[PDB]
């Protein structure tokens, strides 16, 4: 049926690498492809045939593992809470910053549009911190600004009325779960050079933009643990645009919001002893 | 019921998984998508800009001056400027690139690279300089007669400042392996070798600088391309950031 | 797809209500790598000297 | 026919230089105004057009044998100047591109190479977040400390994927760049966010044919294009 | 059976799933839907309906008298009658109006507002008022002077007893957030102020009441909207209800 | 095919929100649209465009959010009986009145008509109410008005020859069920204005409509529990028609059968020092 | 032409006021009779007509400085008045709309402004449950004592949800309301149930041009409008 | 719908028997507010003084 | 296999359930429906007596 083509997008990764056509010998003052001006700020335009003698190449290598959906189309850990059993409570404040990987591959680009789909695995274990048993059901809540946060594994919060919860078994199947791009701006922002608010130049409010910020995930067990849960975080990025490459993050992140680094030594590939030797 | 034989693989998480899943907002409507400049939509549109090598990785140099490498006014004839291996992987100069970092988050590469040189000495002074790039199987060539054997440009400093040795993809195999993993013998994907030479030399007017510099500049072809998703090195944390 | 050589072809089925539960969108798009490597009012071709 | 010599004239202001390279314009997309498709703001903008569209001269820096570098942050090197920095004083929100034109001239008997960046959301940090006064400097402009990484943990190196020039001085004596408004929104406020640095990096050290080492400055010129200007009240002059 | 590979996600209750779900009884017919009036099938239509502003809230006004802000005959020029922060969300006048009570249901906001004064003094008594809109970027205005070079409208008391000042959809972004959230930063959506102020004076003939009142009145515009649920923060127990 | 076409409805949200046309300055006696009159009880008719000059803006955001059936259409807890070992009894009376968040969401109306989705969790643990092990089956059954109800575990009431009930396990996945709208009248009411009872007058039965109330859920386990089990009953509400909205609630609730209200305090928003400062 | 003109002709009966500000109709529906399709109950239903469809005068109240309020449920304030009070005692259900019209005259040497509601299912409470005296008060209506919380735990300022107007005393010395049969059901009985309350709030309260305060009442008529009656037998006065 | 913008398009499949089996319905419906905003048996147009 | 995801409600007993489900004995072929006076398809036919 049609109404079902409606749920079927037919996708193609079929775009090629360039090819190479063969090319002979230049003896003239007329072409001179080699000679460049790195001033202006273009890149090179000289190529393969105008620069040796080439033969003929047919292209047959893809390039789909660098689109950036393939790039940032993978799941990786952005927050890993842990629940005591003093309380049965805990949370997890929603941004990729926290774990340096995905970060540092989000920081190639200044402006992200996406979807993110959610994957959460709890692990129960000992105070010594290894595996035990322990089945229970957890709430997973979305408090997002503004809602009242549970201060208790009993609060009457977890009602769920209107903020979503998943509910999922500790030594169940992960849970899992699509978001949209929620930001009130048309993409989210890697960095931002200006202030949280007005009337405000407070350094702990430079680089932050509130845009980017949807929230809280608020944790409980159905009931009071017997033993402590870790849960691990797992964000997939998807459907993803792109805008206004940077120069990729270098040095160790230090911080969570914001880019202090150390700076002590400036280099970053590795010293010789001499340039005329390896 | 419908009968079914849930098979292995059944409640596992792969971080790779390509599979619809149940949205917690399904009447969400998001903002529309505005027009911003430089939209990306590969990273092989990165790697196609040139970037600057740090290229003067000599053992003392700090900072912007890692930029440079040196050229001077020679006393003696057919001189070397400068030699580099050829390889995307390790920690050598072409590891902290734009080519060179986004080679960190691959395994595997293919295609011709070149390298845009641009001379900074004063309008006065002159050179020639030979760019050669020597396919593996040996060592670094030792001296210019060796290394003219190779694919080479000769370069004549004048108005147009800058100069592009196409280091072009001459390999055995269709791919090469970005990694130089010795448990694994990546070394077999040996690259060759890039070395830089004084064609005639650098000659100055009375009492000017007699040391210049050449910014080295690196950037991939439009036939190149990356294979296989890997962790970067030296992006690492030892606790959750706070 | 069966196999051509390097073209993936997938038809994405989405089982959910809202476009974002749909799997990752596996299209090759649009490169302009020029919007970035010549980003220059005037062209320069390859064959000609950059300057003047 | 040449490339180096160019002459830009926006409003009752005109430049030229004879030793241009080419003119750098941001991911080839020219300043443009927006489209009734992407605005969100419901009250008709007010446009100045030429008291504001028009070339600024900043004051000149001297180029020493120690620089490490100089940044402007925009809008908020141009906020207190002119038509410009009125309309955005007065306005809550604003957009616009940029015109920026760097001059530093010096002899045939000089080396020595800038770098000229302009970089689009240039957060900005060392071993700790920045004051005020370094992250909106004003018309004076801040200063790098630490140039290899770009004031933000990158590289120098791999800061060319930015739209940039370079002045290299056997070659030519003024850089040219025409940006684009970029923002994640269709407008933004002057005194919070600046949406682009002017950042210009020596690179290979000034160099003179003897050890007496004359002045040699380089000047910044910004025109603003395409401007608009909504969200009329009071004027508000900085973010503190 | 047909093969099959449960994934990540089984047997998860997410509250927002829209699955199908076997009705435990099948077979029942309910009764017919009747006409009733006021059929409501989307909540701005209730947003658009003009609500009263709890806007007296000074320290000691107790129940109906919250509902008329004070208006007086004046002995000084161009004199303040009321100030009002523009949010949704919080706790001031707005949170409790219509308008208010729906934005505490959701997390973000867009769109124009309106509000609708009503004079209440009598038929003979005279004055103008200015009330204005100040987009944010500052403080509330400080005098009648500032305020003036805001949005603004200028109300002639007479026969039509009231005035919309139509508070404009002026913003950086699509949406602001509802909630003004400190941990998080969302005074970063500050969306300005609103003041009234004495254009000329209230007037009176000899021995009339010298005060009188403003019912202040809001509500959406058509192009106005929300999104994401949240919590209600002030619909708490302590207790199942018995 | 055609038949399976009837099981499928394609349905739409793409409703806009209203533009923004451009105007101009106007400068007339002919045309007043700021002068209101709120006497006659209808809303101002003024919009941007005759107050301001305006640009024009394309409408871009969606409704759907606010629908009523969107509005609702989420679980939310409404009961949370607990199975205790003594006994191995327990029940839920049916109706959405305990928890507070679904019943304010409720009050902004007069008359509701829905289906509802039943999901219930059942949680074991033990004295000190600490999670803890026993997988074991339970029954839930629907008890009309006027069926005989279980006084025990063994009763033979739970055969369930006419009663509809559900049987799950503890430590399974939640059970879940639909129902339709099941009132004898052709909505359900939020509000009441009258008696439960011809010939009496009792407060008691002031604001109480017994066709709201379509009995109990009575809870057994199959045998004799080891720990107490919690069971948590959620509903959503879907396929909603709703009419005559109301002003909501803004008292806290005290009681589940009546809209008794503190009032001590006559004010909702918070208070200020003065009117012309924040 | 003029909105502020108004006559109303029921019956036997007619209402004018030269100072009206409309007409709600509220919810843009105007009583109608019960179609075939909707109705339950079998036998022929009495349509009584003029008899009952004419406006009806209950008792003035004077309004005082300390005035909290007033409210009528319908049809319990005309259930013992005329014929249509007759018809409502000798049926099991009722149904109808109706036709509300609030009278205040006062000078324009005076000030203040009442509320006028017709709350639909308007199910009432205070700290405690309420009894029959104030759920069914009868021709003499009963006053609020928590008018900020409009007798119900939500609030009086969100109430302009409900069908109403306002007497502003400067303004209008009327408020006119037609009422639509609101009911989950088709016909309910009118002993049992109010489907309307009838409320006036003052909001503004009374001012005067002296110190003195003569009489100011207030009065309410209030016409059934498209009335059936099903379900005959004795005739039966209250609930209790 | 593997994207028109603030358009979600759903097929609701309901495998059981009884309609309210089927999840929520995400069509949307006929807005009439001006039942609720312009209650009133004559019109006012906005640029018309509404009294009179 | 193909991509599933059981949701909640997975394996419950729900009396009114109106499902298939296999037959103990595939193969069985019934005895022939004969004509029985009074056949009774609906109980409101006897609420009608
Ligand atoms: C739990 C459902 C709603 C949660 C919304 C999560 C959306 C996350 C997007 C994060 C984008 C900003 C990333 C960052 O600030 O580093
Ligand atoms: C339950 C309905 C079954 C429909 C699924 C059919 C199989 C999925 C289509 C996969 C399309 C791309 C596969 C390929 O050719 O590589
Ligand atoms: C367990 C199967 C039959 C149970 C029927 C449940 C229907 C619940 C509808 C409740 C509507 C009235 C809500 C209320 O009174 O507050
Ligand atoms: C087992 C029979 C398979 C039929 C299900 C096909 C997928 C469900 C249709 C979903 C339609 C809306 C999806 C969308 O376009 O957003």
């Amino acid at each position: 049926g049609k109404m079902l083509k409606d749920a079927i997008d037919k996708q193609v990764a079929g775009a090629l690498v360039a090819g190479t056509t063969t090319s002979t010998h230049s003896v003239a003052t007329d072409s001179t492809p080699a000679l460049q001006a790195a001033e202006t700020g273009a890149t090179s335009t000289a190529r393969d045939e105008s620069m040796i003698e080439t033969r003929t190449i047919v292209p047959t290598h893809g390039i789909h593992e660098t689109s950036v959906e393939s790039f940032f189309g993978r799941s990786s850990l952005v927050g890993m809470p842990l629940l005591a059993t003093g309380t049965s409570i805990t949370h997890w404040r929603i941004d990729f910053r926290e774990f340096v990987q995905l970060r540092a591959k989000m920081s190639w680009f200044t402006y992200m549009r996406f979807d993110v789909e959610f994957t959460i695995i709890a692990t129960s274990s000992t105070g010594q911190n290894v595996t035990t048993e322990q089945h229970t059901t957890y709430q997973v809540m979305y408090v997002p600004p503004g809602a009242p946060v549970p201060s208790n594994q009993d609060s009457f919060q977890w009602q769920s009325g209107c903020n979503p919860s998943v509910f999922a078994d500790t030594d169940g199947p992960p849970a899992q779960f699509s978001v949209p791009f929620m930001s009130s701006a048309n993409a989210y922002s890697t960095v931002y050079d200006g202030y949280a608010r007005f009337m405000d130049t407070d350094p702990d409010r430079y680089g932050i933009l509130p845009s980017n910020f949807l929230g809280f995930m608020y944790f409980r067990t159905l009931e009071d643990a017997a033993h402590q849960v870790r849960f691990r975080i797992y964000a997939k990025i998807k459907h993803t645009s792109c805008w206004i490459p940077r120069a990729p993050r270098q040095a160790p992140y230090k911080k969570r919001y914001n880019l202090v680094f150390s700076g002590d030594s400036d280099r970053i590939c590795s010293n010789r002893a001499s340039l005329t030797s390896y | 019921g419908l009968p079914t034989k849930p098979g292995p693989g059944s409640y596992q998480f792969m971080t790779t998984d390509e599979d619809c899943s149940p949205c917690i907002l399904p009447d969400f409507q998001p903002t529309p998508e505005i027009f911003i400049p430089g939209k990306v939509n590969n990273l092989l549109e990165i790697a196609q800009v040139e970037s600057i090598l740090e290229a003067n990785n000599r053992e003392g140099v700090e900072g912007v001056e890692r930029y440079v490498i040196p050229v001077s006014v020679q006393d003696a004839l057919d001189a070397q400027i400068y030699a580099l291996r050829l390889e995307l992987g390790g920690s050598g100069p072409l590891s902290s690139s734009l080519l060179g970092t986004l080679a960190k988050h691959y395994t595997q590469w293919s295609g011709s690279v070149e390298i845009t040189c641009m001379f900074t000495g004063t309008f006065m002074t002159t050179g020639k300089v030979l760019l050669a790039y020597t396919p593996p199987g040996g060592d670094m060539p030792r001296n210019r007669e060796e290394a003219m054997l190779g694919t080479h440009v000769i370069w004549d400093f004048g108005l147009q400042s800058s100069i592009t040795l196409v280091i072009p993809w001459i390999s055995a195999s269709h791919f090469r392996g970005v990694s130089n993993d010795d448990v694994l013998n990546y070394q077999y994907y040996a690259a060759g070798h890039v070395t830089i030479w004084y064609q005639t030399n650098m000659v100055i007017p009375p009492g000017f600088p007699n040391t210049a510099g050449i910014i080295m500049m690196i950037a991939a072809q439009p036939n190149f391309s990356f294979r296989i998703q890997k962790d970067r090195e030296d992006m690492t944390q030892t606790a959750i950031l706070q | 797809g069966a196999q051509g050589g390097s073209t993936i072809n997938y038809n994405n089925i989405n089982y959910y209500s809202h476009a974002a539960s749909a799997a990752q969108n596996k299209q090759d798009f649009t490169q302009d790598p020029s919007k970035f490597t010549q980003p220059i009012a005037d062209v320069i071709k390859e064959t000609a000297v950059p300057l003047k | 026919y040449s490339d180096r010599v160019a002459q830009l004239t926006l409003g009752n202001s005109t430049i030229t230089t004879q030793e241009a390279a080419n003119i750098c314009v941001a991911y080839g997309c020219w300043p443009a105004k927006l489209s009734d498709t992407d605005a969100t703001s419901v009250d008709k903008p007010t446009e100045p057009g030429v008291s504001a569209d028009r070339f600024y001269t900043l004051r000149s820096k001297p180029w020493q044998a120690d620089s490490k570098g100089w940044y402007w942050k925009l809008p908020d090197a141009l906020n207190n100047t002119g038509m410009f920095g009125q309309n955005a004083q007065f306005h809550y929100i604003y957009r616009g591109g940029w015109a920026v034109h760097v001059q530093c001239n010096a002899t045939k008997f000089h080396q020595g190479t800038l770098l000229v960046l302009a970089i689009p959301e240039h957060q900005i940090a060392t071993q700790e977040q920045p004051a005020f006064d370094r992250t909106m400097p004003g018309s004076e402009g801040g200063t790098f400390q630490e140039p290899f990484w770009l004031e933000d943990g990158t590289s120098l190196g791999n800061s060319l994927i930015y739209p940039h020039q370079w002045i290299n001085l056997r070659t030519n004596n003024s850089a040219t760049l025409i940006l684009p408004y970029v923002n994640a929104i269709p407008m933004d406020s002057a005194i919070r966010h600046s949406n682009w640095t002017l950042a210009i990096i020596p690179v290979a050290p000034l160099k003179y044919a003897a050890e007496t080492t004359p002045l040699v400055p380089i000047t910044v010129t910004i025109a603003p294009m395409e401007t608009e200007y909504n969200g009329l009240r009071r004027a508000i002059a900085s973010n503190q």
